[PDB]
DNA sequence: GGCTTTCGTCAACCCTTTGCTTATCTTCCCT
DNA sequence: AGCAATTTAAATAGGGAAGATAAGCAAAGGGTTGACGAAAGCC
RNA sequence: CUUAAAGAGUCAACCCUUUGCUUAUCUUCCCUAUUUAAAUGUUAGCAGCCGCAUAGGCUG
């Protein structure tokens, strides 16, 4: 027995579209269920699964660059040089209307579940994006599997992520098969030793590679299952589909 | 089919004693159909009522001495004494036919508001009837998913009194046999 | 000429006033082609003595057409009278006569 | 078939087919105005009766002719007829069984090679071929076939009794019919409270299983009555195709009911089939 | 003893010019 | 002061012409976006 | 606590000029719109004269 709260039409804008050094676009599945686990440390609402879907979005830039940010002269020490221009590293921009569907166990009133996340989302930031508007969130429940259908068709109209897995590598069957790459996770790859320069001194670091699985981009509706659309936290140091491969 | 289905449910009510049931069934048509097995097989409508509510304007022509079929509208009947606790004594002739008939041979939907209702004072008449008679739903696979909720329902509601619930269904699903079963049960 | 008419026979009329076209007329002026081969009565001047109507051409195929007569003419042939009087009649009759 | 205007497609279709069997065609579906319908109802009844040889009386049986009668599930639900063959269109497997008990339900010959032959797709494949099924079956939105080919979720040659029905499979629901039927009937009727559902507890004393679970829960449904031969709303009488219709009953008096979806257009109500979209 | 400023150090390309998908709809039935 | 009738049929066919061309110029810019290493005053 | 955290792309402008899409066309034949019938619904609410009446009565 499922619940759900739907935030649709979330326009949000100044996402870093830097998903990782081989790809800029949309932010992966690692950046919302990173916004689902957020909403589970401020508002205490504990979230398994998160199926988000785009509305709309553009890159900012042309058809085969992305357009650079203008840095400013934040670093200590580099005065002097101020009056030049900043040196620009590269981190794109987009924009994006999403509409997001957290899977969250609750056991309260409706009203105060959507205040919650109201709550939350106006002190979010999607991608490293303010969220510049968002319809007021509904919360609707997945009993059956026809309800679980219910729940998806009211995410109308998004286009969702469904994962399609890793044949080879990811260049190949991206020209191959032609489906988009993005980040499903990380791979760890060394111990970090120095915890001065970083959020918590107790947490443990380590310096990762993101790995990346093949998905693809199919409207809500169409989507059979809604499980191969709900991505959440796997225990591969990765995020997965409660559905898995979407065929 | 064909093997006289209802017949052999009147012949298990009446294996345990004398008959007070309530044959739900879907259709008009259907419950024309077994209120003619009853009539001419042995029932009269002393002890039969037939309800279909909508008073359809099908007649029977051609020769209205020589019909011997259109099971009609009458119920001579007894009356019960419940009908002095309802509003107003009962009602006239329809909550008449239906609380105080020892079979009653009516469309379902005349007993599923047992279960209750939005508004108003509708489920005490298909309530108290169901309390005291046994009930016998026939081929329950032609209604909808939540038709067959509301009528499982309704068999736990009648079996919450004792009574017996008889199922007549040839292609019954392990799954709609279990939960009448377990409706039943509970 | 109709199609989509709602109608099965129209008739040309000049602002309402029965009227016949003038392509008819000018057809019926060049009418004067009586020196083909099975001559026996006068047909359109054309290029290729053609009628819609009997579904022939009366100068296809047996070299009298137009453009035979023309080429030749135009070459040094010594066009006869009647077939120079025709390829004179198909150049008042006019046409594109090229290709 | 499985709804109305498929009805009245497979008719016009059948009525236009040029052939040498005489083919002699019914619309059999539900709606129809009060006298018309309850006079196909008393004919069909007394022509597929074939316990004895009476109906030889109610149809010209001395020539060669095919009866054939089209008709939506009306036909397989308390319907005590016996047709030599049918043609289903397939929508689901409760269909199928009950379209076999109109087929031998009287007699007890049995067939030699084939009496049923079932349609490769519904309908419906042409209009929406995301979902076909749900017309007058379990398929739906939460349970959707992986494909819709018969071929494939379905047995070609196949005896059909309730059997299929009565085993009972949860296994491989998306290819195939009988184990999507069983297993929306669990994931539906199933032994929980939910608020939908069958123990439901807790609720009863709240109103919600008579609003979320509404009995014979259907479409706005308005009535377009005929009085007197005298349409109400946008109905406009039609003509019928005349090409082989074998019995035609009049109507008068009456109501036929129309979706609020198609009251939007005309229903164009016509003496041989009831509603259509035209 | 770092520490912060400014000047000197070290380089060198082969590019290409839209789709990705493509929207949440009626049979029974009786009141 | 509303009443305005019903069915029946709406044409078969033959044609939709090819031949010519479809300019040549000249433009289409760069201006900022550099981090380590190394002298070298300076607390 | 989401490749988290952060960032002003600004500016500027002369698309010019030129032009022959002409040429000739048979739409055409054919033919039954036929037959009915109450306009009823009181179908009119008037003309003088008895009077202060545009109150009320009388006359045909």
């Amino acid at each position: 027995m499922r619940k759900f709260i739907i935030v649709k039409n979330v326009k949000v804008d100044g996402i870093n579209a830097k998903s990782s050094d081989i790809t800029v676009g949309m932010p992966p599945a690692t950046t919302f269920c990173g916004l689902g686990e957020t909403m589970s440390i401020k508002t205490g609402i504990v979230v398994k699964a998160v199926s988000y879907g785009s509305v709309k979005f553009e890159v900012r830039g042309s058809r085969f660059n992305t357009s650079v940010t203008k840095f400013a002269w934040q670093d200590r020490g580099n005065g002097g040089k101020a009056n030049n221009n900043s040196p620009i590293q590269p981190k794109p921009l987009a924009d994006g209307v999403f509409t997001l569907c957290f899977e969250v166990e609750w056991e309260d009133c409706a009203e105060v579940l959507v205040d919650k996340v109201t709550n939350f989302i106006n002190t979010a930031r999607i991608a490293g994006g303010t969220i510049a508007s968002f319809n007021k969130p509904f919360v609707k429940v997945a009993k059956d599997a026809e309800e679980l259908a219910s729940v998806k068709n009211a995410m109308m109209p998004c286009y969702v992520v469904v994962d399609c897995g890793v044949e080879v590598n990811i260049f190949e069957d991206a020209v191959n098969r032609k489906l988009q790459p993005m980040v499903n996770g990380y791979k760890k790859l060394e111990k970090i030793v120095d915890n001065k320069h970083m959020r918590d001194k107790f947490t443990p670091a380590y310096l990762a590679t993101p790995t990346y699985t093949m998905i693809g981009y199919k409207m809500v509706s169409n989507v059979d299952n809604f499980d191969q659309a709900l991505w959440q936290y796997g225990e591969n140091t990765k995020v997965k589909t409660i559905g898995g491969i979407y065929n | 089919t064909g093997k006289g289905k209802t017949l052999a449910n009147l012949k298990l009510l009446q294996h345990f004693g004398n008959v007070r049931c309530s044959f739900g069934l879907g259709m008009v048509s259907l419950t024309k159909q077994t209120a003619k097995q009853f009539l001419d097989m042995g029932v009269d409508y002393n002890s039969a009522a037939m309800v279909t509510g909508f008073s359809k304007s099908r007649f029977n022509l051609g020769s209205e001495s020589l019909d011997q079929d259109e099971v009609s509208v009458e119920y001579w009947g007894q009356t019960s004494s419940l009908s002095k606790v309802f509003p107003n004594n009962n009602a006239g002739f329809k909550n008449k036919k239906l609380l105080s008939a020892p079979i009653l041979v009516t469309t379902t939907d005349h007993l599923v508001k047992a279960s209750g209702v939005k508004k108003g004072n509708k489920q005490m008449l298909p309530y108290v009837r169901c309390m005291h008679s046994d009930l016998v739903l026939d081929e329950i696979d032609d209604y909808g998913i939540e038709d067959m909720v509301v009528l499982a329902r309704l068999v736990y509601l009648t079996a919450c009194y004792g009574n017996k619930v008889i199922i007549s269904s040839a292609t019954i699903t392990p799954a709609i046999s279990n939960i009448f079963y377990e409706a039943y049960s509970s | 000429f109709v199609e989509n008419s709602k109608l099965s026979k129209q008739l040309f009329d000049l602002n309402g006033q029965a009227a016949m076209h003038d392509q008819k007329i000018g057809n019926a002026i060049r009418t004067i082609d009586t020196w083909y081969e099975d001559a026996t009565t006068p047909i359109a001047v054309e290029p290729y003595g053609s009628v819609v109507r009997n579904g022939v051409a009366y100068r296809a195929g047996n070299k009298t057409d137009l453009f035979t007569l023309m080429d030749g003419a135009v070459n040094g042939k010594s066009l006869t009278e009647e077939d120079q009087m025709f390829v004179t009649a198909n150049l008042i009759r006019g046409g594109v006569f090229g290709g | 078939t499985t709804t109305i205007k498929d009805c009245v497609a497979v008719t016009q279709e059948l009525q236009n087919w040029e052939t040498d069997l005489s083919i002699k065609i019914l619309c059999y579906h539900s709606r129809f105005v009060g006298d018309t319908k309850a006079q196909m109802e008393e004919y069909l009844s007394k022509v597929l009766n074939r316990k004895g040889d009476e109906y030889k009386k109610f149809v010209d049986t001395t020539t060669p002719t095919a009866y054939i009668v089209v008709a939506t599930p009306v036909v397989e639900v308390g319907r005590d007829f016996d047709f030599d063959w049918a043609i289903i269109e397939p929508s689901s497997e409760r269909s199928i069984v009950q379209c076999a008990g109109r087929v031998l339900r009287h007699r007890s010959s049995t067939p030699t090679t084939h009496n049923i032959h079932i349609l490769k797709y519904p309908f419906k494949f042409y209009r929406n071929s995301n979902i076909c099924y749900d017309v007058a079956g379990y398929e739906s939105k939460g349970y959707k076939l992986k494909s819709k080919n018969m071929l494939d979720i379905y047995k070609k040659e196949s005896i059909v009794n309730s059997v299929n029905r009565l085993q009972g499979d949860a296994a491989f629901y998306t290819k195939s019919l009988t184990a999507l039927e069983h297993k929306v009937l669990l994931d539906k009727l199933t032994t929980d409270i939910a608020d939908t559902n069958v123990f439901v507890g807790g609720w009863q004393l709240t109103a919600n299983p008579h609003e979320y679970c509404k009995w014979r829960r259907g479409t706005k449904n308005e009535d377009l009555v005929l009085t007197d031969g005298k349409w109400s709303g946008n109905v406009t009488t039609t003509k019928p195709i005349q090409s082989k219709i074998w019995r035609k009953w009049q109507g008068e008096n009456g109501s036929i009911t129309v979706p609020e979806y198609l009251l939007d257009k005309t229903i164009c109500y016509n003496d041989f089939y009831g509603g259509y979209e035209n």
